[PDB]
């Protein structure tokens, strides 16, 4: 929900003034969109494990997770190792017993998608559409009617 | 460096048991090696400026990113970071008839951030012309704005 | 000649490659729609399709999704083009298919479409390759930010020579709908600003409210509202928050709307406001020459206004580097050639071998349109310890 | 949600519209015009590419059995022939540079036993240049088998 | 002397200049390979 | 708690940075043991109590 | 070489500083380590000399 301003010192400055007293770093990047998402780079040394350095960059976080929204807490906080890159990009469709994009995609993310991200070394997965949810749509016209909010 | 983490995470199954005045505070699992090394002195002389205002632009230009560079352990401000300061009389809060919870109250309120969502939203009506985020209430900027609080 | 003939034999790293596989990225200006977006990703679709069945096997458009970020005025369509058998000439391979693709999309559209294949190598080092970096080291705002760097960008437009090509990266700049919520009006009918700020929020933006079982596997429950409740700024008026004196109340009784401009992505750069700048050395230029004529343009901006790179080698590349290399496989290999030899000539002969075959390594790529590389430049130390074999034998066995 | 003065009892269905569906909406995916999800699979920052890939298939093999009615794989934007590529047309580039280096030791030497010392020799140091490479760390990349060509 | 220095290589250019050395496990097998065998071939069998 | 060792209420933010806001006294008020009487709490029927 | 990139960081800073604002250096480490070089390798040349 959240736009670019709230993002920007709301999540992203909190954990950027506590980032830091870590072994080898030469730059850090972030960016805070308009959708109410940031993403920040902590870019290292040439030949720094990125296992003891994936670490590092968090817990040396979290003295920060308290002073975010409770929103942001229960969503999905994330540190995971980056590679600017695809590489497989497995399609999955219907052919016969036809189903919409929507159907294909809680399916996928509800069988095959935790394992993936779990299975051989994998640094994070994007899924191309959404897990399934119980969504409500409020109408604001039958609330008023009965005298009620959100 | 892996002993650094080990102490910690080995905690945390202890944090929520701590009160929640001490969990937004200053936490912290750092190296340490008793005794400093530089200790950069920072002084004005032509447009005199007071050891307090020193310390603020110490910390919120050059302090943030010392302790980011090359391997430090801990850093240590000579003084402190400026902070909205507010100086309650209760004088005049008896006068009004008033306590402390009911300042806090007014600033946890008024001085707050708030996700709005966004006009053409994620899920739109087909055939919708324009998407823009929508901003609510903003966090205060000066002192004059917290003065007129509510 | 040996010098000539490589002085102006131009520098690079590793050459683009046919990989089987690329993509095309779509944009939208000023806040668009996921149908307006999703119409141009049609559009792409079928140049892949309809006008390539003999070189593309199968397209993956996504809506709403770019490399440049996210949002729903962006997208990208994944190509994976038929195997390398089928695709015989120059026209079916992809140095000439995103040729024609991206002359396709800037022609019969309006908005803004590319298309580029893939860097093997990682996302760097393009060579005559450029990222600087914007920083606020002051505690100006994002309003004079966007100003200078305005600045910056006019400069290098207005004296170019020997020319520069320079793009924000994706700043655009749309407007925001504010909402004032006056207190003193809310709190005087009996409304809490609680009630009201889960209301806005909850309504057009969504709430995470608590979890729910599906099928076997726990999922979230999500709360807003149907979409034509939500569409325009007339729609705010619809929603009542209820008072302590159990009456409904508007949210145009206490609320105030009005447009603004603001920006849908702040980025920043060691936790300062920053703003990147994607440009490239020119045609006739290139890198350290252009990188140095972009420093004396950061200093002649306003105050509070520095720079920094990102992220533009930090020591790579043809030297820098080669040289020193080069170097000690000077000062080496005459020792080598003295600890079974003895003299002060023997190793002078082997010495000056080096520009004999290197002359012809320099002419055939020269000729055919290559460049110094990373291929080249190995295929040049082979070249010297084939002719320190060669001469050697004719030292070793002479001697 | 409520019960209203004369007993009738309002629900979350009289009041808004209840369907299952995706949690965010902000992004749908199509192969070839059709509607579809996908894994595009990112890699981890010194993670095997290819070996990490190959069992990318392996937990996606266990997944196919158990799929509703029509619900099949498709691959666009993959990796992994690439590799086969660089293989099956460096090891033949290999043994075209053995191939003709044999006939210029026919041309030169007539004695059929004198041109296949050389031959014996070269895919003899081919292989111990393997063995070197395992003991120092480095793969079968498409650098290193570039310089068994050279 | 032209190969392993030109692989005291910097930077994102790190196993780019560095797998000579690749190159040179192999000039020095070559040298085995002909201070072994390749004198002992030669000798056991030619003419 | 809140007025004699201060209390972290809630984040602003002066000049681009974000910074903590503080609640606790002008100094006058806490500095001797007689000064603990001058703090009025409220109670729930509208009436001030020392 | 940490204290090294200490004048680093602190280098992009100096230029951008309020009217006034000048550094100094009390308590420093680096310095003795200058001396401990350029009074053996000092040494070192006196002890070939002789």
């Amino acid at each position: 929900g959240a736009d670019a301003k709230t993002v920007q010192d709301t999540v992203t400055q909190v954990i950027e003034q506590n980032m830091n007293g870590i072994d080898n770093l030469m730059y850090m990047s972030s960016n805070s969109d308009s959708t109410g998402t940031v993403q920040i780079t902590l870019t290292f040394e040439s030949g720094t494990d990125a296992d003891i350095a994936q670490v590092q960059v968090q817990a040396k976080l979290q003295l920060a997770m308290p002073l975010l929204p409770q929103e942001v807490q229960q969503q999905g906080v994330s540190v995971e190792k980056s590679s600017s890159s695809f590489l497989m990009v497995v399609g999955v469709i219907n052919t016969d017993g036809t189903m919409t994009q929507e159907d294909i995609s809680d399916y996928v993310a509800a069988n095959m998608k935790d394992a993936i991200s779990r299975t051989s070394g994998v640094g994070d997965v994007q899924l191309f559409g959404s897990q399934y949810a119980m969504r409500i749509w409020m109408n604001p016209n039958e609330l008023n009617k009965f005298q009620l909010t959100p | 460096d892996i002993a650094q983490v080990q102490v910690q995470a080995k905690l945390q199954l202890a944090m929520p048991l701590l009160p929640q005045e001490v969990q937004q505070q200053g936490v912290s699992v750092e190296k340490s090696s008793s005794s400093f090394l530089m200790v950069v002195g920072v002084i004005n002389t032509d447009g005199t400026m007071t050891q307090e205002d020193i310390s603020d632009y110490v910390a919120a230009n050059m302090k943030d990113a010392i302790s980011r560079t090359s391997g430090v352990g801990d850093v240590q401000l000579f003084g402190s970071q400026y902070a909205m300061r507010i100086w309650m009389n209760p004088n005049e809060l008896n006068k009004f008839q008033l306590t402390p919870v009911d300042v806090i109250t007014a600033i946890k309120a008024q001085n707050a951030q708030v996700a709005a969502g966004q006009l053409g939203g994620t899920p739109p009506v087909k055939g919708q012309q324009l998407n823009a985020s929508i901003i609510a209430q903003t966090r205060l900027t000066s002192t004059e704005e917290f003065g007129k609080i509510l | 000649g040996m010098a000539y003939l490589f002085v102006r034999l131009p520098s690079s790293f590793l050459p683009d490659e046919d990989q089987g596989v690329f993509m095309t990225m779509v944009q939208l200006p000023a806040g668009a729609t996921q149908e307006r977006t999703q119409k141009v990703l049609n559009e792409v679709t079928h140049y892949y399709l309809t006008k390539e069945k003999n070189n593309v096997e199968s397209v993956f458009a996504v809506n709403g999704f770019g490399f440049a970020g996210r949002g729903q005025n962006t997208g990208i369509a994944f190509v994976s083009l038929k195997d390398w058998a089928d695709r015989p000439g120059e026209e079916n391979k992809v140095e000439a298919i995103t040729m024609r693709a991206t002359r396709a999309f800037s022609q019969i559209k309006d908005a803004m479409v590319f298309a580029f294949n893939l860097p093997a190598i990682v996302e760097l080092g393009t060579a005559t390759g450029f990222d600087f970096e914007l920083i606020d080291q002051a505690g100006l705002g994002h309003e004079k930010l966007t100003q200078a760097r305005n600045q910056l960008l006019a400069e290098a437009a207005k004296h170019p020579d020997m020319l520069t090509s320079v793009r924000p990266n994706g700043l655009e700049d749309t407007p925001q709908f504010k909402i004032d919520i006056d207190q003193e009006k809310a709190q005087a009918l009996g409304v809490s600003i609680n009630d009201i700020n889960t209301t806005l929020g909850a309504a057009w933006g969504g709430s995470y409210v608590n979890d729910f079982i599906d099928r076997g596997r726990v999922k979230k429950v999500y709360v807003m509202s149907e979409a034509k409740y939500r569409m325009l700024p007339d729609d705010i008026g619809d929603w009542y928050v209820r008072a302590a004196d159990g009456q409904m109340v508007p949210f145009s009784a206490f609320s105030s709307s009005r447009w603004e401009y603001g920006s849908p992505r702040l980025e920043r750069y060691n936790g300062l406001p920053s703003m990147e700048i994607l440009g490239q050395a020119a045609p006739g230029k290139s890198t350290g020459e252009a990188m140095e004529l972009m420093e004396q343009l950061a200093s002649k901006l306003p105050t509070g206004v520095g720079y920094d790179w990102t992220g533009s080698y930090q020591e790579r590349l043809s030297g820098n580097q080669a040289p020193s290399l080069y170097a000690i496989s000077l000062i080496v290999v005459f020792l080598c050639l003295a600890a079974l030899y003895e003299s002060w000539s023997i190793p002078f002969s082997v010495m000056l071998v080096v520009p004999l075959g290197v002359i012809g390594a320099l002419l055939a790529a020269t000729f055919r349109g290559l460049t110094n590389d990373v291929y080249f430049q190995v295929g040049l130390l082979t070249t010297i310890g084939l002719s320190a074999k060669n001469a050697i034998l004719i030292v070793e066995f002479a001697k | 949600l409520k019960v209203n003065q004369d007993g009738s009892r309002v629900l979350l269905r009289d009041v808004a519209k209840i369907e299952l569906g995706g949690e965010n909406y902000d992004i749908i995916a199509e192969f070839n015009g059709q509607p579809a999800s996908g894994l595009g699979i990112k890699l981890a920052t010194g993670a095997n590419a290819l070996d990490t890939a190959a069992a990318i298939r392996a937990e996606l093999a266990k997944m196919e059995p158990f799929f509703p009615s029509g619900l099949k794989i498709v691959y666009p934007y993959d990796t992994t022939p690439f590799v086969k590529i660089s293989i099956h047309e460096v090891v033949k580039t290999l043994v075209e540079a053995i191939i003709l280096v044999f006939l210029v030791m026919y041309l030169f030497l007539q004695n059929f036993r004198a041109t296949l010392i050389p031959t014996i020799a070269v895919p003899v140091v081919l292989l111990g240049t393997f063995a070197v490479l395992a003991a120092f760390g480095f793969s079968i990349n498409t650098l290193t088998m570039f310089g068994m060509v050279l | 002397a032209v190969f392993v220095p030109m692989a005291f290589f910097g930077g994102s250019t790190g196993a780019i200049y560095r797998q000579s050395i690749t190159i040179v496990s192999a000039m020095a097998l070559s040298v085995l390979v002909a201070l072994i065998l390749t004198p002992a071939l030669c000798a056991t069998m030619l003419k």
